[PDB]
DNA sequence: GATCTGGCCTGTCTTACACAGTGATACAGC
DNA sequence: GCTGTATCACTGTGTAAGACAGGCCAGATC
C-alpha cells in the first residue's frame, strides 16, 4: 500500500498503453515504444532506470546477431529462467497487423552495466494459432521437461469475412490451447471440452506444473465473467495430456496486473471490474502447491487524478514493483500527454 | 422557375445555411408571387442524385473482400474498430464513403463531358470500350483548426485522364483543365488526428489501401449514357509533401543523412556528385528491403545494416509514385535563396564564424529594404503569395544594390536569371509543349547553377546541401520522361482545399461531434462536383 | 595519478505549420 | 450611361519535432 509520484525524463512521448517491461538481471528494459523506432534509439528497446522518481531512458542495443524487432503493442511475455530470457509472441505492430511470430529474448553481453541484447526469430512450425493479441503464456515444467502453454486473447475476422466496413472489427479467438516445443518450436493445438467462451486480457499463473488463469473479458458475450481456471498439464515421452478444471471463487476484472511478491504468492492489481467500474480493489493471490486461493490486500491509497481519471494502465517491473499511467484532464493548463506512478507493496 | 439543380449549386457555392435560405426563399415567393426558389425537401431530395450510393453498377469480377451492396452512404471511419475501455483508446472521429462508390459518382458527374468529348473527338456516341480512369490521390494534415488546438488530415483523390484505346491507338477522351485547384479533388475520408500519430492514421487509412489494392485487377460496368460503358483504373498517389511520403512510405524522418525519396545519396556524396542519379526507390523494394531489416540475414551491426537497407527502417504501407511536389519545391527553394540573401548580407566569405546577433540585424536590414523596394510584408512563414513575390529580378537587384562587393552582383543576377530560367519547365501543368525548348537545355541549365555553387559559392555548398535542390538537379529530367508532367501532379488544390474545411465547419454544422463531421463532408463533395460547377459558368458560356 | 570515451547538452538544420477575402474603387468594354 | 470584372489596401509570430556534430566532462580505466 505505497503510492508514489514519478517524474520523467525528456521524451515522455514514448510512452503508450499496452507496453512490455522486461526483468533482466535486476535491471528493467522498455520495449513496445509509440510510432517506429526513432533514430535516436533505433532498437526501440530501452535501458528504463529510475533514480529518485526521475526515470531516464536510455537505449539499449543489439548484438553482432540479433534480428529487430517492431514494437507490438499487445504481445504476450513469459519467463524461460532455463539462461534466463524472456519469449515474445503475438501483439500487434504499428501498423495494426497481427504478428504470430516467437521472439527470444536474453542478454548477450553486459559489460560496465552497458547491456547487449539478442533476440532471435523463432519461427512456428506445425499447428500454429491464428496472430492475436490479448492472449498469454506461459512456461511450464513436468518431469525435467518444459513446455510453453498459450491460452488466447481476440484477434481479426478471418480472410473471408473481411469487408472493408468491418476492417477493423475484432472477435474472440477459439478457445483452444497451443503447446509449444521451443526445442525445435513445434506447435500442437488442442481442443478442451470444459473452456466454451472466448476470453481476452486474462491473467495466467504459472506455479510449475499447472496454470491456473484468473480474469478475462469474453468479447462476444461482451462480458467479464469471474471464473478461473485450473490447468493441469504433463507430457510423457509420448504424447503429452492436458485437463482443465473449474474452481470457483474468482474475480471478475479484466487485464489486471500482475507480480510475483513471495515465492508461491502472487499479487495483482487494479483493472476494470465493469466497463465504467474500474477495478479499485487490489489482491494478494495465496498460491500453493495444488490448492491455491485469493485474498484482498489493505486497500492501498489513492490519488485525485487516479481516483479521477477514466482508464489506467502499466505493468510490473520485475521487483515486487507496479508501474502505472494515467491520461490527465486535457481541458487544463495544456497538460501533458501522461502522468505516471509507482505502486510498491513491500 | 428554376431547376432543384441551379439552386442546390447556389446554397452550396455561396455558403448559405440551412435556414438563410429559408429566409430568401420565403422574402421572394411572398413579394414576386411566383416561387422562384425551390423549397427545402425539393432541394433535399435533388442532393441524392449527386452523392455516392444512388446508383447500380457492378465489377468484373466482383471484388474480393469488398462488401458487394450498391446502396452505401456515408458510413463511419473507424471501419468497425471497437473503441472499449478494456483495449487501447481511441478518440478520433473520422467520416469516409467507400472507395468504388465515391468513384462511380465521380464518373457518373462528368458524364456529360465525357460524351462531349467522344463527340469532339469524333467517335461513337454509342461505344462500350474499356477505358483508363488516372486518379491522382492526394493527403495531408491541415492542423491547428480550432474555435473558441486540434488537428485533421483528409484523404483525397482527383480524376485526372479518362482514355479509351480505340482501335490502335489512345486517345484523351476527357482531360482536366485545371489540375491543381481546389474544385477538383474530392474529399474521400476525413479525421481529427494529428498527420503524425501513426497508429490511428494507419487504422483508418488502411481500408482505402485495401480497397484501393482490390480494384486494381477488375472492371467497372457502368449504364453509361444508354449502354453500359467498362472502366478499368490506374492509380498515383502523389498528393504528398516530403514529410508524408518520409514516413508513411518507411524512410527515416527528414532530417537523415540518405536524403531522397526517389534515389539513394547521402548529403557528404551528393554534393559533389549532382546530377548523375536516378529513380531507384520503388515501394515494392522498400518493402522487400524492410524485410531484409528485420530477419538481419548476414548479422551486421546496425551502423552498417543502415548502410545496407539505406535508411529504411519501417513497414510501408500506402503505395506512393516517387515524385516531386511541385508547390512545396518551389517554397523550399524561394525559403534556401531568401536566407541565402540575408548571408550575404553579411558578406561572410569574407569573415566567417559570425555572431548570433548581427544575423538578426542582416534580417532586419532585409525586411525593411525590400519593404522600401518593392514593399514586401514583414511575415516569418512563407506563404505562396511571398513564394511567388521573392523570386523576382528587380528585388535581387535591389539588394544588389544594397550589398557592397562587385562580384557579388554577378554572382547573384546569373544565379538569378539561371533558377528563373529553370523555373517554369516544372512549374507547367503541361511544359512538355508550353516552354518545350529550354525543357531541352534544361541539362546544362542545371549544371551551369551546379558548377557556379560548387566554385563561387563553395563556402556554404561544399559539405552539406539541402533535399529540394538535390531533387531539382538530379531527378527531373527524368521525372517528365517517365510521368511527362509535374505541376498536374502536386497537391496544390489539395493544400487549398482546407479553408473550405473551417468555412464549412463553422458555417454548417449540428454540435454533436460526430455529425459535424458528417456535413462537412457531404458539403465538400456537393462543392467540388463537376455537374454544378457546370453552372457556374453560365454567365460565361 | 594520466587519459579516455560515451552521455548529455547544446546547437544548428531540415521539413512542415496560418493570406485569403471584404467593401470600395477603377477601368474596359457594351 | 450601364455593367462586369480587376485590383487594392488592408490585415497576422516565430513554432514543432526530429536528425547529426562537436564540446565538454566525469567517472572508468591502466
Ligand atoms: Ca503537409
Ligand atoms: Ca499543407
Ligand atoms: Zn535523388
Amino acid at each position: 500500500m505505497s503510492l508514489q509520484m514519478v517524474t520523467v525524463g525528456h521524451n515522455i512521448a514514448l510512452i503508450q498503453p499496452g507496453f512490455s517491461l522486461m526483468n533482466f538481471d535486476g535491471q528493467v528494459f522498455f520495449f513496445g515504444q509509440k510510432g517506429w523506432p526513432k533514430r535516436s534509439c533505433p532498437t526501440g528497446v530501452f535501458h528504463f532506470d529510475i533514480k529518485q522518481n526521475h526515470l531516464k531512458l536510455k537505449p539499449a542495443i543489439f548484438s553482432k546477431d540479433s534480428c529487430y524487432l517492431p514494437p507490438l503493442r499487445y504481445p504476450a511475455t513469459c519467463s524461460y529462467k532455463g539462461k534466463h530470457q524472456y519469449i515474445i509472441h503475438g501483439g500487434k505492430t504499428p501498423n495494426n497487423e497481427l504478428s504470430d511470430k516467437i521472439y527470444i529474448m536474453s542478454v548477450a553481453c553486459k559489460n560496465n552495466k552497458k547491456v547487449t541484447f539478442r533476440c532471435t526469430e523463432k519461427d512456428l512450425v506445425g499447428d500454429v494459432p491464428e496472430p492475436r493479441y490479448g492472449h498469454s503464456i506461459d512456461v511450464v515444467y513436468s518431469r525435467g521437461k518444459s513446455m510453453g502453454v498459450l491460452f488466447g486473447g481476440r484477434s481479426y475476422m478471418p480472410s473471408t469475412q473481411r469487408t472493408t466496413e468491418k476492417w477493423n472489427s475484432v472477435a474472440d479467438c477459439l478457445p483452444h490451447v497451443f503447446l509449444i516445443d521451443f526445442e525445435f518450436g513445434c506447435a500442437t493445438s488442442y481442443i478442451l471440452p470444459e473452456l466454451q467462451d472466448g476470453l481476452s486480457f486474462h491473467v495466467s499463473i504459472a506455479r510449475n506444473d499447472t496454470v491456473y488463469i484468473l480474469g478475462g473479458h469474453s468479447l462476444a458475450s461482451n462480458i467479464r465473467p469471474a471464473n478461473l481456471y485450473r490447468i493441469r498439464v504433463d507430457l510423457p515421452l509420448g504424447t503429452p495430456a492436458v485437463n482443465c478444471t473449474v474452481l470457483p471463487g474468482g474475480i471478475s476484472v479484466s487485464s489486471a496486473i500482475l507480480t510475483q511478491t513471495n515465492n508461491d504468492e502472487f499479487v495483482i492489481v487494479g483493472g476494470y471490474q465493469l466497463e465504467n467500474q474500474k477495478r479499485m480493489v487490489c489482491s494478494l493471490v495465496s498460491l500453493g502447491d495444488n490448492t491455491i486461493e485469493i485474498s484482498e490486500m489493505e486497500t492501498p491509497d489513492w490519488t485525485s487524478d487516479i481516483k479521477h481519471s477514466k482508464i489506467w494502465f502499466g505493468s510490473n517491473m520485475g521487483n515486487g514493483t507496479i508501474f502505472l499511467g494515467i491520461p490527465g484532464d486535457n481541458k487544463q493548463a495544456m497538460s501533458e500527454a501522461f502522468y505516471f506512478y509507482t505502486l510498491r507493496c513491500s | 422557375g428554376l431547376q432543384p439543380a441551379v439552386c442546390l449549386a447556389i446554397r452550396v457555392n455561396t455558403f448559405l445555411s440551412c435556414s438563410q435560405y429559408h429566409k430568401m426563399y420565403r422574402t421572394v415567393k411572398a413579394i414576386t408571387g411566383r416561387q422562384i426558389f425551390q423549397p427545402l425537401h425539393a432541394l433535399r431530395n435533388a442532393e441524392k442524385v449527386l452523392l455516392p450510393g444512388y446508383h447500380p453498377f457492378e465489377w468484373q469480377p466482383p471484388l474480393k473482400n469488398v462488401s458487394s451492396r450498391t446502396d452505401v452512404g456515408i458510413i463511419d471511419g473507424l471501419s468497425g474498430l471497437a473503441s472499449s475501455v478494456d483495449e487501447y483508446p481511441v478518440d478520433t472521429i473520422a467520416k469516409r464513403f467507400r472507395y468504388d462508390s465515391a468513384l462511380v459518382s465521380a464518373l457518373m458527374d462528368m458524364e456529360e463531358d465525357i460524351l462531349e468529348g467522344m463527340r469532339s473527338q469524333d467517335l461513337d456516341d454509342y461505344l462500350n470500350g474499356p477505358f483508363t480512369v488516372v486518379v491522382k490521390e492526394s493527403c495531408d494534415g491541415m492542423g491547428d483548426v480550432s474555435e473558441k488546438p486540434e488537428k485533421a488530415v483528409r484523404f483525397s483523390f482527383t480524376v485526372m485522364r479518362i482514355t479509351i484505346e480505340h482501335g490502335s491507338q489512345n486517345v484523351k477522351v476527357f482531360e482536366e483543365p485545371k489540375p491543381n485547384s481546389e474544385l477538383c479533388c474530392k474529399p474521400l475520408c476525413l479525421m481529427l488526428a494529428d498527420e503524425s500519430d501513426h497508429e490511428t492514421l494507419t487504422a483508418i487509412l488502411s481500408p482505402l489501401i485495401a480497397e484501393r489494392e482490390a480494384m486494381k485487377s477488375s472492371e467497372l460496368t457502368l449504364e453509361m449514357g444508354g449502354i453500359p460503358r467498362t472502366f478499368k483504373f490506374i492509380f498515383r498517389g502523389t498528393g504528398y509533401d516530403e514529410k508524408l511520403v518520409r514516413e508513411v512510405e518507411g524512410l527515416e524522418a527528414s532530417g537523415s543523412v540518405y536524403i531522397c525519396t526517389l534515389c539513394d545519396t547521402t548529403r557528404l556524396e551528393a554534393s559533389q556528385n549532382l546530377v548523375f542519379h536516378s529513380i531507384t526507390r520503388s515501394h515494392a523494394e522498400n518493402l522487400q528491403r524492410y524485410e531484409v531489416w528485420r530477419s538481419n540475414p548476414y548479422h551486421e551491426s546496425v551502423e552498417e545494416l543502415r548502410d545496407r537497407v539505406k535508411g529504411v527502417s519501417a513497414k510501408p504501407f500506402i503505395e506512393t509514385v516517387p515524385s516531386i511536389d511541385a508547390l512545396h519545391c518551389d517554397i523550399g527553394n524561394a525559403a534556401e535563396f531568401y536566407k541565402i540573401f540575408q548571408l550575404e548580407i553579411g558578406e561572410v566569405y569574407k569573415h566567417p564564424n559570425a555572431s548570433k546577433e548581427e544575423r538578426k540585424r542582416w534580417q532586419a536590414t532585409l525586411d525593411k529594404h525590400l519593404r522600401k523596394r518593392m514593399n514586401l510584408k514583414p511575415i516569418m512563414r512563407m506563404n505562396g503569395n511571398f513564394a511567388r513575390k521573392l523570386m523576382t529580378q528587380e528585388t535581387v537587384d535591389a539588394v544588389c544594390e544594397l550589398i557592397p562587393s562587385e562580384e557579388r552582383h554577378e554572382a547573384l543576377r546569373e544565379l538569378m536569371d539561371l533558377y528563373l530560367k529553370m523555373k517554369p519547365v516544372w512549374r507547367s501543368s503541361c511544359p512538355a509543349k508550353e516552354c518545350p525548348e529550354s525543357l531541352c537545355q534544361y541539362s546544362f541549365n542545371s549544371q551551369r547553377f551546379a558548377e557556379l555553387l560548387s566554385t563561387k559559392f563553395k563556402y556554404r555548398y561544399e559539405g552539406k546541401i539541402t533535399n529540394y535542390f538535390h531533387k531539382t538537379l538530379a531527378h527531373v529530367p527524368e521525372i517528365i520522361e517517365r510521368d511527362g508532367s509535374i505541376g498536374a501532379w502536386a497537391s496544390e488544390g489539395n493544400e487549398s482545399g482546407n479553408k473550405l474545411f473551417r468555412r464549412f465547419r463553422k458555417m454548417n454544422a449540428r454540435q454533436s461531434k460526430c455529425y459535424e463531421m458528417e456535413d462537412v463532408l457531404k458539403h465538400h463533395w456537393l462543392y467540388t462536383s463537376k455537374y454544378l460547377q457546370k453552372f457556374m459558368n453560365a454567365h460565361n458560356a
